[PDB]
């Protein structure tokens, strides 16, 4: 770090996990594992569908998903342009928005520590914080 | 002893406070077993050269049809909901634990082996 | 009263979800080929060549994990409860229009 | 609206004839004097109404043998029509396929007896717009207030 | 004199020849999984495509160039179509302006207005107009169901019959009075007696279930597994019991478990009659032994053929036999 971290971070609601830095979301789970109803099998696994889904503008061919054996509970992790992977933790009770709030959220704490170390970023499109933006009729 | 036998599995837990309730600073946990730090490195390749670990295209090609596909044998509009998770696993469950095909040359050796005892007792028997 | 009113949550998805645990480790567990890491390194050589082996599931080989499902049960009672109350309208329009006549 | 009709009207070309027995003219007025009225409306609404532009000969006008100008391709000539058997579930639709109120469907599921066994199909195919035009009534009023017949009617 | 071809409703499709190129046109480019900006859908004629307001300005609303795309689109359409072919057109424009263009046979308004000789404004409903326009027969209708397939890579997705019932429909919306219906007679012959016309016709009419049946489940047995899963009828519950069914779940869980068919898992009889004490405390079904609701909880909406398997499944020699091989 060239310099302190971030103090206030901005607090807005994110629909769709659109690439802000991440460079790859892999989603791994293991079909061994098995249950009916909301649990986090079904959590992570919608929130690949969710990334994947045709309205998020997450590039579809940088989500990976990967059946694992050893009873491995549902990871999601997430790679930074400096590669510093995250796993958002999955509290029970989790789902989809939960995910692609977490991680859009942490998206910009971890942008920030990437501009901290001295990584150049780049231009984001999308801008899920409404700022050049007012409420028009 | 550890808990699961298996090493390479790890359990880490991570107990939160998050604000439920709108105001409240409740208690959340989120317990994993995932596998030790040591099993990192073979799959931070995108290859998944670690194994244990099956990338999806394997089992079977384009998810972004496996998964995103919508139940549609007659429910088309509104209705073609995406398919249940529980069995959207199964019928790639069903599609991990299927026969591999053991060939009959790794066979061969077993069967060097089968033919292990009988003929390894006369060996030494004969061999004075 | 807490344990009771999640009960409605999840004793159900957990009374079906232990009852496949029984049929997985009844008939399925027995003729499971134990050596996956080899099987799995089978289908990634498979993929390496594109024209492996993904084979679909059939009825019987998935009827394991035939469930009560209350995706649809929960709904087509709605709707069955709903075209009874659909069919309460022509046949009340038909007793109301059968008010007029005489005695 | 004007798009998306047709400007050039091809004309009925009878291909082969259906039958080697000419129905003759006599006969001709006599069965078509009885198609120039069709009913409308099923229920005791029963409309016996008038059709405009009859054809002149029914023997011949569709039964077989007759072409149809739905001329789309460069060498789809004006299809011909085969036989009616030849037609997959048509004596079938002539029961099914029809102007059905749902006064003269439910007293046939309640009492079971469907002169043809995709009635039930017609029903579930009627009751399910009817539930969607709720669901549709509905989604909506979560926007809003919208009234019927509140707003003017007329001229 | 020539029929030509003799078989109980062989004639459900095109002609191979024309059924060759109906889908080179007629197909989806594939959804590239991106986000649609815009769903347009226009009509144009066979090849007579402009850059005019009709297609040139909305995409000159966006800034695209339009001229090119009527060339595209005359790249796929100005040869294989009789002139004067009015196609709809859904072009789809993704976010990155991208757009992907799927070709469509004329709307079937169009082939009715056509295969009846009318103009715009001469055919009407009854109650706007009070009078059925020209007449039609069903033999007509599926001529025109015939290059109206929705599934244009899947040509019957919607069976023929099933198609019809729907281009029927928009029909007599139209006012177009067909004659095997809303008429006294059908379409009189000169073969034969009505009687010996109406028996001709009931043993068609159902030669054809057999055949619409296989057919029907064909289908099913390559449909999603999902769909030939299990899902009891609810016509027998009475809404009363349909309503306190569905304040617990508990009752409709033990009704699946109960009238579930046969199958490998399901011949547990513990489990089965764990079920069949707990609607019996709840004054449920109780006088219906095992089979007579497996035959009314039944999927109504089985092709008869795969009903009558499922129901028969313990005869089957029981479905002991087939399980989850390994």
């Amino acid at each position: 770090a060239k310099r302190p971290l971030a103090v206030v971070a901005p607090k807005t609601s994110h629909k769709h996990l659109f690439l802000m830095h991440m460079e790859k979301v892999t989603v791994t789970v293991s079909p061994l594992l098995f249950g009916y109803g909301h649990t986090l099998q079904k959590a992570a696994l919608d929130f690949y569908r969710r990334g994947l889904s045709a309205r998020s503008p997450f590039p579809s061919d940088k989500m990976f998903l990967y059946y694992s054996i050893d009873h491995i509970t549902p990871k999601i992790e997430v790679t930074w342009l400096d590669g510093s992977v995250y796993v958002p933790p999955l509290i029970e009770g989790v789902k989809a928005q939960d995910l692609i709030q977490m991680v859009m959220e942490q998206a910009w704490l971890a942008a920030d520590r990437m501009s901290a170390e001295g990584r150049v970023l780049n231009p984001i499109a999308i801008d899920d914080y409404k700022w050049e933006q007012l409420i028009a009729f | 002893v550890s808990r699961l036998v298996s090493p390479r599995l790890r359990i880490i837990h991570r107990d939160y406070l998050t604000r439920r309730g709108g105001r409240t600073h409740q208690r959340c946990s989120a317990v994993a077993v995932d596998y030790t730090p040591t099993y990192f490195a073979t799959y931070k390749s995108d290859p998944g050269q670690c194994p244990r670990l099956i990338d999806a295209e394997a089992v079977h090609g384009d998810e972004q049809a496996f998964w995103s596909a919508r139940r549609d044998f007659y429910r088309g509009g509104a209705s073609r909901s995406y398919y249940p998770a529980w069995d959207r696993q199964a019928q790639a469950l069903i599609m991990l634990t299927r026969e591999v095909p053991r060939i009959p040359q790794e066979a061969a050796f077993r069967l060097f082996t089968l033919g292990l005892k009988m003929m390894l007792l006369p060996r030494l028997v004969a061999g004075v | 009263t807490i344990a009771d009113r999640v009960r409605r949550y999840t004793d159900i998805p957990e009374a079906s979800t232990e009852e496949v645990n029984q049929r997985w480790k009844e008939h399925v567990m027995p003729r499971l080929q134990t050596d996956l890491e080899y099987n799995l390194s089978h289908w990634k050589k498979q993929h390496r060549t594109g024209a492996g082996r993904p084979a679909p599931p059939t009825l019987n080989e998935y009827s394991l994990f035939s469930v009560p499902d209350h995706s649809s049960l929960g709904q087509d009672a709605i709707d069955m409860l709903r075209r009874r109350e659909a069919q309460r309208e022509e046949d009340w329009w038909r007793e109301r229009k059968g008010q007029l006549k005489p005695p | 609206k004007r798009s998306g009709k047709p400007s050039d009207l091809p004309d009925y070309k009878q291909v082969y004839l259906p039958y080697d027995t000419a129905p003759t003219k006599t006969e001709l007025d006599r069965e078509r004097r009885k198609f120039m009225h069709a009913y409308s409306g099923r229920m005791e609404h029963r409309k016996m109404v008038e059709v405009k532009d009859v054809p002149q000969n029914m023997y011949t006008y569709g039964k077989e043998g007759m072409s149809i100008p739905i001329s789309i391709f460069k060498d789809q000539a004006d299809p011909v029509i085969g036989p009616e058997w030849t037609y997959p579930g048509i004596f079938e639709n002539k029961i099914v396929a029809q102007h059905w109120y749902m006064e003269e469907l439910f007293d046939r599921e309640k009492s079971n007896t469907f002169e043809s066994p995709w009635q039930r199909q017609v029903l579930d195919n009627q009751v399910k717009r009817r539930l969607g035009k709720v669901a549709w009534r509905m989604s909506m009023l979560n926007i809003k207030t919208i009234d019927i017949f509140h707003k003017e009617r007329g001229a | 004199p020539k029929t030509v071809n003799i078989e109980p409703g062989s004639n459900r499709f095109l002609d191979p020849n024309v059924e060759a190129k109906a889908k080179d046109i007629f197909a989806v480019p594939e959804f590239p999984n991106k986000a649609v900006l815009h769903n347009w859908r226009f009509f144009i004629k066979a090849g007579k495509a402009a850059t005019g307001p009709p297609v040139g300005q909305e995409f000159s609303k966006l800034g695209l160039k339009a001229m090119d795309f009527a060339k595209a689109f005359n790249d796929r359409t100005k040869p294989h179509f009789k002139d004067d072919i009015e196609l709809i057109v859904r072009i789809q424009v993704y976010f990155d302006k991208s757009y992907i263009f799927r070709i469509e046979p004329p709307p079937t308004a169009w082939f009715l207005l056509r295969a009846i000789r009318k103009k715009r404004g001469e055919t009407g409903p009854v109650v706007l107009r009070g009078n059925y326009c020209a007449y039609l027969t069903l033999e007509m209708c599926y001529e025109i169901a015939k290059m109206k397939q929705m599934s244009w890579g899947k040509v019957e997705y919607p069976p023929i019959e099933v198609r019809v019932r729907r281009v029927v429909g928009q029909a007599r919306r139209m006012g177009i009075a067909i004659i095997g219906i809303d008429t006294v007679h059908s379409s009189p012959v000169k073969g034969m007696t009505e009687k010996q016309y109406l028996e001709e016709s009931e043993k068609h009419r159902k030669v054809h279930m057999i055949q619409y049946e296989a057919l029907k489940a064909k289908e099913l047995e390559s449909a999603p597994l999902i769909e030939r899963l299990h899902r009891p009828n609810m016509a027998p519950l009475t809404n009363t019991q349909l309503e306190e069914g569905l304040k617990d779940a508990n009752l409709l869980n033990a009704l699946w478990k109960s009238s579930h068919p046969k199958s490998l898992f399901t011949q547990d009889t513990r489990d089965r009659e764990m079920a069949r004490r707990y609607l019996n405390t709840r004054g449920w079904f109780k006088e219906m032994t095992p089979e007579e609701m497996r035959v009314v909880f039944l999927n109504y909406r089985l092709p008869k053929q795969e009903d009558h398997q499922r129901q028969l499944n313990m005869t089957n020699g029981q479905a002991q036999s087939q399980a989850y091989w390994s």
